[PDB]
């Protein structure tokens, strides 16, 4: 949906 | 945060032979949705890490597959099937399954290969360095393995201590060798007083001491 | 990629704020992440930044060091370190958290910025040509080299032939003198039949003084 993710350690 | 234990801290693997490194996590990895955050990176000397695997044993697409990761929910290991030359470096694990993101403390990876005796050169000092008052004598050991080897420095035949500085390059990423360079730095006037400047190497690949020396002036 | 600010000395106390400017790929579609790597090469997550709308996310323990914006019209991404002291010595690289088949992780990162937290003055370093001669010959082939001497801090940037030489070349670890300053040398190894046609020029760059030196580096004659 264009927007960032990542990884759940980052938050 | 999450303590990341790897094991060993350091180790030598001859080209062509396997080579395992583990980490453990302090608690299990395996997120609530399915997924183990466990990733892998490899860093070369003189570059920013790299990711090799995630997801435990997931290949970044550009990573060769003689890598290759296991593990269950907190042990974990990761393979090379045949180091290469390329694979030196120090090798980490990241979680990042529970915030914040944490590392283990790294694996040092050196890449045996055959012994090799270093090419010896000597540089007088220039004149530009020489106007402005000290002498520099630089003494090159260039592309030998393994890393340890012997300098000394003899001035009119005497061997000199407490006015040189060594030091040795990371390990090559193409052949594996290394180098080193040793620097005599005297006074203008001290340099002026002796005529016959040398390095005497020593390493296992040679079979005596190996001399590079000029007379001054010439 | 990505593309980091250069070296900083900083006075203790002080801050200072590193950038790292993000070409090819759309900046507000990732995570842009921090990361201190100590000198005993330890790798600690700082936190990171949502380009989109600012939200940032740190670890606890830069919660009171660290603080990340982004410039969205110039898709550079800022950290800012607080209140210096030596702890705060070390390389801080930029990633980002890209995808693939579904999935994240770090895929580019920046090459580094060092800082180091000295009261010292910055210095430039003096530049000399290791010559090549008959005393730095073998095999066929001969080396030649720079001495880069008493500069402070590190790092300095040694290049040959503006980069365009790089096979053999042996840039090697600065030592510390009793001074307080460092000193390296850079070395290549080339034909010995070439040292009549070839130039070999050691391009210097020490950046925290604004220092740039280029030494042609010849056969004593």
């Amino acid at each position: 949906g264009d927007r960032a993710d990542g990884q759940p350690a980052g938050d | 945060d999450i303590v990341m234990t790897q094991t060993p801290l350091s180790l030598s693997v001859t080209i062509g032979q396997p080579a395992s490194i583990s980490c453990k996590s302090s608690q299990s990895l395996l997120h609530s949705n399915g997924k183990t955050y466990l990733n892998w990176l490899q860093q070369r000397p003189g570059q920013a890490p790299k990711i090799l695997m995630y997801l435990v044993s997931k290949l970044d697409p550009g990573i060769p597959d003689r890598f290759s990761g296991s593990g269950s929910e907190t042990d974990f290991t990761l393979k090379i099937s045949r180091v290469e030359a390329e694979d030196l470096g120090v090798y980490y694990c990241l979680q990042g399954t529970y915030y914040p993101f944490t590392f283990g403390s790294g694996t040092k990876l050196e890449i045996k290969r055959t012994v090799a005796a270093p090419s010896v050169f000597i540089f007088p000092p220039s004149d530009e360095q020489l106007k402005s008052g000290t002498a520099s004598v630089v003494c090159l050991l260039n592309n030998f393995y393994p890393r340890e080897a012997k300098v000394q420095w003899k001035v009119d035949n005497a061997l000199q201590s407490g006015n040189s500085q060594e030091s040795v390059t990371e390990q090559d990423s193409k052949d594996s060798t290394y180098s080193l360079s040793s620097t005599l730095t005297l006074s203008k006037a001290d340099y002026e007083k002796h005529k016959v400047y040398a390095c005497e190497v020593t390493h296992q690949g040679l079979s005596s001491p190996v001399t590079k020396s000029f007379n001054r002036g010439e | 990629q990505l593309q980091q600010s250069g070296p900083e000395l900083v006075k203790p106390g002080a801050s200072v704020k590193i950038s790292c400017k993000a070409s090819g790929y759309s900046f507000t579609g990732y995570y842009m992440h921090w990361v201190k790597q100590s000198h005993v090469k330890s790798l600690e997550w700082i936190g990171r930044i949502d380009p989109y709308d600012g939200a940032t996310s740190y670890n606890q323990n830069f919660k009171d060091k660290a603080s990340l914006t982004v410039d969205k019209s110039s898709t550079t991404g800022f950290m800012e370190l607080h209140s210096l002291t030596s702890e705060d010595s070390a390389v801080y690289y930029c990633a980002r958290e890209g995808h693939w088949d579904g999935d994240w992780y770090f895929d580019v990162w920046g090459a580094g910025t060092t800082v180091t937290v000295s009261s010292a003055s910055t210095k430039g370093p003096s530049v000399f040509p290791l010559a090549p001669s008959s005393k730095s010959t073998s095999g066929g082939t001969a080396a030649l080299g720079c001495l880069v001497k008493d500069y402070f801090p590190e790092p300095v940037t040694v290049s040959w032939n503006s980069g365009a030489l790089t096979s053999g070349v042996h840039t090697f670890p600065a030592v510390l003198q009793s001074s307080g300053l460092y000193s390296l040398s850079s070395v290549v190894t080339v034909p010995s039949s070439s040292l009549g046609t070839q130039t070999y020029i050691c391009n210097v760059n020490h950046k925290p003084s604004n220092t740039k030196v280029d030494k042609k580096v010849e056969p004593k004659s």
